[PDB]
RNA sequence: AUUGACAGAUUGAUAGCUCUUUCUCGAUUCCGUGGGUGGUGGUGCAUGGCCGUUCUUAGUUGGUGGAGCGAUUUGUCUGGUUAAUUCCGAUAACGAACGAGACUCUGGCAUGCUAACUAGUUACGCGACCCCCGAGCGGUCGGCGUCCCCCAACUUCUUAGAGGGACAAGUGGCGUUCAGCCACCCGAGAUUGAGCAAUAACAGGUCUGUGAUGCCCUUAGAUGUCCGGGGCUGCACGCGCGCUACACUGACUGGCUCAGCGUGUGCCUACCCUACGCCGGCAGGCGCGGGUAACCCGUUGAACCCCAUUCGUGAUGGGGAUCGGGGAUUGCAAUUAUUCCCCAUGAACGAGGAAUUCCCAGUAAGUGCGGGUCAUAAGCUUGCGUUGAUUAAGUCCCUGCCCUUUGUAC
């Protein structure tokens, strides 16, 4: 619930489809690798995720100027409420092992 | 607005930076390493470079 | 008795002279005025230098074929006093090596080979080898 | 004015002879190669050195204890 | 230039010695080899000498750069 | 698509990747029993083998964290879908890894077991686990606010020589 | 099928590489055909020389890093299936095997 | 709620920064507080890590015994020996550990092996071409360029694997006839040169390499950040590494003629190496080609050196600072001259006080060429080879270090 909607809400969907998400800690990237539907740069990504973490809806790992965002269970719930999605849904964690 | 990052960052030790520390002094540019010479020594062995003599 | 068999210094001398006697090389209009490289403080002392360079050029081509202008510069290379900073290689004059090669082209001493550059030509191979014979029959010395 | 052998030579060589006086000999290159057979040496030079001192000790042995 | 000479110098006198060994006779080889050596050992045996590597902290190998002190 | 970069370049780059990965895995899975990564590219696949003690931890809930990491490796390093996999192997005799124990000791220091008794402990552990010998050094501000170091040590060591490149594991 | 395939092994380590080429030659003999021995390229050194320090102020010393990089390669006169059976064996190390189809 | 805006004034600015006026995402906001976050801000005397130095030497440690009330000590030593606390040996010590050495890379030996169209080819065959290419009446030779594939023949040169190879092993001296040292044979003669490298230190350096980091400071009128502009290049002056010199063993001008280590585009954020052909005196320009490379650059046709030139001991054509005029490229931009070329200009300097540096074999020194940075690019450095000495082979005078005993009011 912040800034341009279309951009934000496209982030949030990307964060649901993959469990995880990455950036490159780099402000000036008018595109974002992956996503890239329309401008939606690195940052907007970067600063949304940072909120997510702050209210406790995604975990982190930094490593070599980049960002990685493993997503919490409490986080998943928040997105499904926000994107008003069903209770079945499947985020990413499903995969047949053997 | 548009002038925020409007100065040509095409070339020179402004532009290029490390892939780890991101400082911009002593970039082992050769063989496209692009790391701080400090960073280089730090990762050398894992990268594969190895002091023989 | 081929040219390899001969003292190459005293060869280019007779070659140039040969090229002077024929009198159909094509020395350009600059000659007098031009330096001969960025190396050189001065122009040549030997005023008929062009005849000499052509010779050296043709006599190289007899030795190593397929040698373009670039080739010629690197051969006609050397030291570059940069005054108070230290010295370096400098590549010889492109144009004088181009004009020499175009002058030996007009003589039909040389011809542009496949795979680029110049190789000296049969009718040419004659001449250089001819004057080698001359020098070898100068005297037993 | 240089080469003294270390104890890692002189022990091995002392012990070797204690165990293989028989197979060992004054002829160097024979007992250079013996020391390869009977003893598990890691390097070439050390092998080669051991064998030297062995041939130095075979010479002493042939002249009292 | 100078090396190259010193190489060929070696080369042919070695090669002759090789020729005699393999086709002529080993009495002749020895006769020659003696007459080369008594002049110079280098005509057959090589200089193992070669350009010794520079280590940092000097312009060359053994020479170091100037120390300032004061 | 059809680049084919230089052999001089390629081998450098790949080491960089393997290095940058290890880091990421060291940051992620340290507390989670990490001990290393072993990558091996294959035809149309890039099987990458994690090393750890607590394997079940890194694999997660019914298998989950390995699915998260794979996705992130896929995302980050520019890997096509289904051209990568993170296999977690249980490390044989955890004691005789250095970084594993270096982590263990780091954990213990953070929990608040005293510097001496934790360290001593870690050393005794890798000794029992069958090490030739060992050196555990803790530096910094052990009691007070002036720097100092311990250096808990036992048994057969080396420092000099080539042997050490392989005979000691250091962390 | 018969077309002149070329295998190209490259590695940072030698013994591992030399094992591999030997395993492919053995494989080439087992399914007898032809080979032309494993042709050594001149192995290249990747050389970096950095200052040992971070910062400028000790005595000045240098790390002299290397990363040698070896290339073997083998010719072969055979169909694709035989080559794929050979090259599917000899994998686990850090050898970079490259198989070119014919001529160049 | 109160994010984001063409005018036109203002502004440096085509900053909606501000004033006048528009109209806008539509749930962003603004204000507190908690609280963050960043910072090439402060602190290396708060720390980690990493270096450097002690300290390039032979040094260092506990166990158990013996000696002392103990701090401690012995082991770790009279002697000989060694580069070596390396060995021989003596012995209230015994048996161990680190270092040292072994080790790794390197260099030099392999007509022995394995090897090759990304090496050579290699000598052949000359299958030739090829034109008189030459000698020569003509045959037979000499010379390469190459044109060659593969159903020639290999591996001397090439590359690089696996083995070998020297160990003071051999002979003679000297030595408790031990450890070793000297010499000489054969042949590299223990000695090619690096790398790694102990214990305990230093309040050495580094917080400007780090998303290593404590504390402190700041935190919207910023010490965050970005844009413009300047500055780090400023010049009575003092010092340190450096280059170029002072000429004739030289200078120029032609000519002849030999290297080795590398590096290189199609990239982590925008671009490489360049042959050949034309254009230009030149710096360069414009065309086409090859090269992720033993494939193309590239037989890398380097310099000094060699060979003829002139000059003629004159601050002379040694020297090339200083500055004027023009021209090329790199760049978003080059003015405080980015570099480059051209003409012109033509300073000090005639080998350097006292002081001091570095160095013993393919070394010093000369000489060029690679890598590093690098849009533009070396007077630096890090590598490479090419040319190639004098002098030592010793000693503690100085400067220091390592052990012993000694004295110490430190
Ligand atoms: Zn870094």
């Amino acid at each position: 619930m912040l800034m341009p909607k279309k951009n934000r809400i496209a982030i949030y969907e990307l964060l649901f489809k993959e469990g995880v998400m990455v950036a490159k800690k780099d402000v000036h990237m008018p595109k974002h690798p992956e996503l890239a539907d329309k401008n939606v740069p690195n940052l907007h990504v970067m600063k949304a995720m940072q909120s997510l973490k702050s209210r406790g809806y995604v975990k982190e790992q930094f490593a070599w100027r980049h960002f990685y965002w493993y997503l919490t269970n409490e986080g998943i719930q928040y997105l499904r409420d926000y994107l008003h999605l069903p209770p079945e849904i499947v985020p990413a964690t499903l995969r047949r092992s053997r | 607005q548009q002038l925020y990052w409007s100065h040509p960052r095409k070339f020179g030790q402004g532009s290029r930076s490390c892939r780890v520390c991101s400082n911009r002094h002593g970039l082992i540019r050769k063989y496209g390493l692009n790391m701080c010479r400090q960073c280089f020594r730090q990762y050398a062995k894992d990268i594969g470079f190895i002091k023989l003599d | 008795v081929t040219v390899k068999d001969v003292n190459q210094q005293e060869f280019v001398r007779a070659l140039a002279a040969f090229l002077k006697k024929s009198g159909k090389l094509k020395v350009p209009e600059w000659v007098d005025t031009v330096k001969l490289a960025k190396h050189k403080e001065l122009a040549p002392y030997d005023e008929n230098w062009f005849y000499t360079r052509a010779a050296s050029t043709a006599r190289h081509l007899y030795l190593r074929g397929g040698a373009g202008v670039g080739s010629m510069t690197k051969i006609y290379g050397g030291r570059q006093r940069n005054g108070v900073m230290p010295s370096h290689f400098s590549r010889g004059s492109k144009s004088v090596a181009r004009r020499v090669l175009q002058a030996l082209e007009g003589l039909k001493m040389v011809e542009k080979d496949q795979d680029g550059g110049r190789k000296l030509t049969p009718q040419g191979q004659r001449d250089l080898d001819r004057i080698a014979g001359q020098v070898a029959a100068a005297k037993k010395k | 004015m240089g080469r003294v052998r270390t104890k890692t030579v002189k022990k091995a060589a002392r012990v070797i002879i204690e165990k293989y006086y028989t197979r060992l000999g004054n002829d160097f290159h024979t007992n250079k190669r013996v020391c390869e057979e009977i003893a598990i040496i890691p390097s070439k030079k050390l092998r080669n050195k051991i064998a030297g001192y062995v041939t130095h000790l075979m010479k002493r042995i042939q002249r009292g204890p | 230039h100078v090396a190259q000479i010193y190489a060929i110098r070696q080369s042919i006198s070695k090669a002759l010695v090789a020729y005699y060994q393999k086709y002529v006779d080993e009495a002749s080889k020895k006769e020659i080899k003696d007459i080369l050596i008594q002049y110079d050992r280098t005509l057959l045996v090589a200089d193992p000498r070669r350009c010794e590597s520079k280590k940092f902290g000097g312009p060359g190998a053994r020479a170091r750069y100037q120390k300032s002190y004061r | 698509m059809a680049v084919q970069i230089s052999k001089k370049r390629k081998f450098v780059a790949d080491g960089i990747f393997k290095a940058e990965l290890n880091e990421f895995l060291t940051r992620e899975l340290a507390e989670d029993g990490y001990s290393g990564v072993e990558v091996r590219v294959t035809p149309t696949r890039t099987e990458i083998i994690i090393l750890a003690t607590r394997t079940q931890n890194v694999l997660g809930e019914k298998g989950r964290r390995i699915r998260e990491l794979t996705a992130v490796v896929q995302k980050r390093f520019g890997f096509p879908e289904g051209s990568v996999e993170l296999y977690a192997e249980k490390v044989a005799t955890r004691g005789l890894c250095a970084i594993a124990q270096a982590e263990s000791l780091r954990y213990k220091l953070l929990g608040g077991l005293a510097v001496r008794r934790a360290c001593y402990g870690v050393l005794r552990f890798i000794m029992e686990s069958g090490a030739k010998g060992c050196e555990v050094v803790v530096s910094g501000k052990l009691r007070g606010q002036r720097a100092k170091s311990m250096k808990f040590v036992d048994g057969l060591m080396i420092h000099s020589g080539d042997p050490v490149n392989y005979y000691v594991d250091t962390a | 099928a018969i077309h002149r395939i070329r295998i190209t092994l490259t590695s940072r380590n030698v013994k591992s590489l030399e094992k591999v080429c030997a395993d492919l030659i053995r494989g080439a003999k087992e399914k007898n055909l032809k080979v032309k021995g494993p042709v050594r390229m001149p192995t290249k050194t990747l050389r970096i020389t950095t200052r040992k320090t971070p910062c400028g102020e000790g005595s000045k010393t240098w790390d002299r890093f290397q990363m040698r990089i070896h290339k073997r390669l083998i010719d072969l006169h055979s169909p694709s299936e035989i080559v794929k059976q050979i090259t599917s064996i000899s994998i686990e190390p850090g050898v970079e095997v490259e198989v070119t189809i014919a001529d160049a």
